[PDB]
């Protein structure tokens, strides 16, 4: 199989500032067929370059591809706003067609710490035997967010989900809701909730908690 | 050049479905024809291949002898026959002219969604996001254990837009989705201003409002 790398995962950046992506194979790709694609939320792929280097028809000059063999990068030589988007490579080369799992090419903003914020549960919900606790991390920069739950100061694993808004179109930030789902007994079982939080904005983990009752 | 999909939709795990990609702006039967997919938060992922020259079909190998491709160009037409549907096949489908080394995926359709699921239609329930003791307070709505997407979530019947967020649904461990809708306030105005949320899950015609009181 040919499998493909593309970094860096994340390249953050301003607008004006030069892009460099990579995408690395486990084995040459014949002939450089090789393409890149951008993808915008809710939107199909678009065609950038092909054969490694070729551009494609009505794509900005600013769009170009080179390298060869195993490794390859997409240049985007100063980002328009129209140009933060995630970022495919794909071989095919063989006959089995693969693609690199991505590069999302984000705004690059001023770090900015979260406000955070805790929900307990609602009593109408935990009389339906469960009790799902919010924990609010309100527009931040960076993305990267460590977001522990803590129950009765016993670190949880397993019972929570997150969730991330796409950065926001005015001021460049993210929110992200992390939620913990307890059965009622457990929630009634113990007392302290807390959602611990580390991000590049805290120089110390911040920590919101409530007791319940 | 244009590639439209249909037939995409709710299947049960083990059911079947359908593809079709009508093709315009271009001489479809001089062009390979691809499926390539894209499962939710996920990359593309290759799904199946048919030559035009004399038909060629290849398959990913995670869906190896249960789709088939097939084309019929007396109509414009690329099919995916997707049989013994897996919660994995959950997907967005999308069809593409393959150019090769003239172009690669140079042409893609919009998109249809397959969804996988033995989960069965159901509206959520909707629990207030209590604000409570800077300036500033934080309430909301969770939405919770609905089937299928999507649910829409309005505060104070649109009145209410600064500060709103409102976060991508999540698949829960129990294949019902869940959301929550989010607002910051001024402390202040607890107890004094008004606070709805307004939640509408079309699929099973559920509509609540629902007081977030402090």
């Amino acid at each position: 199989d040919i499998v493909l790398t593309q970094s860096p995962a994340t390249l953050s950046l301003s607008p004006g500032e030069r892009a460099t992506l990579s995408c690395r194979a486990s084995q040459s790709v014949s002939s450089n067929y090789l393409a890149w694609y951008q993808q915008k939320p809710g939107q199909a792929p678009r065609l950038l370059i092909y054969d490694s280097s070729s551009r494609a028809t009505g794509v900005p000059a600013r769009f170009s591809g080179s390298g060869s063999g195993t490794d390859f990068t997409l240049t985007i030589s100063s980002l328009e706003p129209e140009d933060f988007a995630v970022y495919y490579c794909h071989q095919y080369s063989d006959i089995s067609p693969t693609f690199g799992q991505g590069t999302k090419v984000e705004i690059k903003r001023t770090v900015a710490a979260p406000s955070v914020f805790i929900f307990p549960p609602s009593d109408e919900q935990l009389k339906s035997g469960t009790a799902s606790v919010v924990c609010l991390l309100n527009n931040f920069y960076p993305r990267e967010a460590k977001v522990q739950w803590k129950v009765d100061n016993a670190l949880q694993s397993g019972n929570s989900q997150e969730s991330v808004t796409e950065q926001d179109s005015k001021d460049s930030t993210y929110s992200l809701s992390s939620t913990l789902t307890l059965s009622k007994a457990d929630y009634e079982k113990h007392k302290v909730y807390a959602c611990e939080v580390t991000h590049q904005g805290l120089s110390s983990p911040v920590t919101k908690s409530f007791n319940r009752g | 050049v244009q590639l439209v999909e249909s037939g995409g939709g709710l299947v049960q795990p083990g059911g079947s479905l359908r593809l079709s990609c009508a093709a315009s702006g271009f001489t479809f039967r001089n062009s390979a024809m691809h499926w390539v997919r894209q499962a939710p938060g996920k990359g593309l992922e290759w799904v199946s291949s048919i030559w035009y020259s004399g038909s060629n079909t290849y398959y990913a190998d995670s869906v190896k002898g249960r789709f088939t491709i097939s084309r019929d160009n007396s109509k414009n037409t690329l099919y995916l026959q997707m049989n013994s549907l897996r919660a994995e096949d959950t997907a967005v489908y999308y069809c593409a002219r393959f150019a090769g080394g003239w172009g690669a995926y140079d042409v893609w359709g919009q998109g249809t969604l397959v969804t996988v699921s033995s989960a069965s239609t159901k509206g959520p329930s909707v629990f207030p996001l209590a604000p409570s003791s800077g300036g500033t307070a934080a309430l909301g709505c969770l939405v919770k254990d609905y089937f299928p997407e999507p649910v829409t979530v309005s505060w104070n019947s649109g009145a209410l837009t600064s500060g709103v967020h409102t976060f991508p649904a999540v698949l829960q461990s129990s294949g019902l989705y869940s959301l929550s809708s989010v607002v910051t306030v001024p402390s202040s105005s607890l107890g004094t201003q008004t606070y709805i949320c307004n939640v509408n899950h079309k699929p099973s015609n559920t509509k609540v409002d629902k007081k977030v009181e402090p």
